């Protein structure tokens, strides 16, 4: 029973914990009552998140539903999910909401040092191939045809972060990945499923200028077409090259039934894809910004929506960019992390 | 000593000697060649000793590069026949992936370019880089032509 009656699921743009009902099927949140901090941390190190925990206070009850897993003290010191149960209401008035990281802050053309605090550049032979983005200290999210088949040793790749200048990331100064973790159903055709882990060797530091990049919790209600930003080292100008200087362009969101539509794709686009464009052109992702991160804000909280996968003329729109669903792998990379523990 | 030193867009190496390195030398399992003459990393295609290469800054890159005669298909150590690590190797009537660039080599062990035809499937391959255009709408030749991510092209009539 540790496929299904022992998942927990953080929920919403609120972090609102949760835990799976086998006996009713379903997702239930917690009870603030009974609670403290020591719960919380086995809650998150369930999760994959290892020894990060940030955060975890009461907040009122906002999802509607009327159903909890309610805690238990006199159980013994037995497993943390064998004491949750059921209950039609507790007398706190009050869910839990755990946040396991710190995480979708950054300080306030080329962008300016600490502005993309998460992104990283992926060094094969001294030479910018792909992108990156932090999720924990030592895990970055980057794209499966980067890593595939000649090049999948991870003692090819090599990580920078919070460097801006192409020209100042030295040879000898990178992380050095210690392993490459590409999705098994990723089809090297369709390039469907197109994500790969790539966890580092070290820890990464974390500061004003590198800082993680929060994952998409279910429950998000993206808008038909939201205001995202695209950042990554390339070349504004077509028949171009890696761009000396590291850019940001403003994005909107295109929705699949467009995206899909026989004017622009014709059905290329699977349920793990997702299109982000910019009316009148100008601006969207280009070579070097593949493997890198599109990013939203919401609800104060700079999320990752998903990474670069393949265009068809790259600011030159009416064929705009593609990028995986972060969202819909966010699973597995739950376990790969938790796995990896 | 021992460290390199990179001096208006040049890069050195010098030994223990705190002299600059000429030639083939391993540094950190990699190995960098610099030109004999004037020591600077190597860059571009540079036949060497029957075995060819496509430096940039003195370390040979992977993937696919124009030389003299066309395309090479530079690959990894051991992917064949012993080859050293980035050494071209022989790659004849088969397609290569590449950082989802898709490249189709002919007989030769060369790249082809423009239009192809390969197993009833029509390709077209850009001059300038030999990638299999593919995903969406491209404006080839002044006229429109759509490719499946696979690269194989749509009629669409």
């Amino acid at each position: 029973g540790e496929d299904e009656n022992r998942c927990v699921r953080l929920y919403g743009p609120n972090f609102i914990l949760q835990v799976y009902s086998s006996q009713r099927k379903s997702w239930h949140p917690v009870c603030q009552d009974d609670w403290n901090e020591n719960y919380g941390r086995a809650a998150c190190r369930d999760m994959g998140y290892k020894n990060n925990f940030y955060s975890s206070q009461g907040i009122v009850d906002d999802s509607g539903s009327t159903s909890f897993m309610k805690l238990n003290t006199s159980a013994g010191n037995v497993d943390i999910y064998k004491k949750l149960y059921h209950s039609d209401a507790c007398s706190s008035k009050a869910v839990v909401s755990l946040r396991c990281i710190a995480c979708g802050v950054n300080l306030n053309e080329s962008a300016l040092p600490g502005a993309w605090p998460w992104q990283v550049s992926l060094h094969v032979q001294n030479v910018h191939v792909c992108g990156g983005s932090i999720i924990t200290p030592e895990w970055i999210v980057t794209a499966a045809h980067c890593v595939e088949k000649p090049l999948n040793n991870p003692w090819h790749w090599t990580a920078f972060a919070g460097i801006l200048r192409q020209s100042f990331m030295f040879y000898g100064a990178g992380y050095q990945v210690e392993k490459v973790i590409s999705h098994p159903n990723y089809d090297s055709k369709t390039k469907n499923n197109d994500i790969a882990l790539m966890k580092l060797q070290k820890p990464l530091t974390f500061n004003d200028l590198v800082k993680p990049v929060c994952l998409p919790n279910p429950g998000m209600m993206l808008q038909p077409e939201q205001l995202c930003w695209i950042s990554g080292w390339g070349a504004t100008e077509e028949k171009g090259k890696t761009s000396e200087v590291l850019n940001a362009a403003k994005v909107l969101l295109i929705e699949t039934q467009r995206c899909n539509s026989r004017y622009v794709y014709d059905n290329l686009i699977t349920p793990a894809m997702i299109c982000a464009g910019f009316l009148q052109g100008n601006v969207d992702s280009c070579q070097g910004d593949s493997g890198g991160p599109l990013v939203t804000s919401k609800n104060n909280i700079w999320w990752l929506i998903g990474d670069t996968s393949w265009g068809s003329g790259c600011a030159k729109a009416y064929r705009p960019g593609v990028y995986g669903n972060v969202m819909v792998f966010t699973d597995w990379i739950y376990r790969q992390m938790r796995a990896d523990g | 000593q021992n460290k390199f030193l990179i001096f208006n867009e040049d890069v050195y190496y010098f030994d223990s000697s705190s002299k600059a390195v000429t030639g083939w030398r391993t540094i950190d399992d990699h190995r960098f060649y610099f030109e004999p003459n004037t020591g600077i990393g190597a860059n571009g295609y540079k036949t060497l000793d029957g075995k060819n290469f496509y430096f940039r800054n003195g370390l040979p890159q992977f993937g696919v590069f124009k030389g003299p005669d066309g395309f090479e298909y530079f690959a990894p150590a051991n992917t064949h026949n012993n080859n050293e690590e980035g050494q071209s190797i022989t790659y004849q009537n088969k397609f290569l992936v590449f950082l989802g660039n898709r490249y189709y080599f002919d007989s030769s062990s060369k790249a082809v370019t423009g239009w192809q035809t390969i197993n009833g499937n029509t390709y077209y391959f850009m001059p300038d880089t030999a990638i299999a255009a593919a995903g969406g709408f491209f404006t080839i030749d002044g006229a429109i032509y759509f490719f499946g991510i696979d690269g194989v092209k749509q009629p669409g009539i």
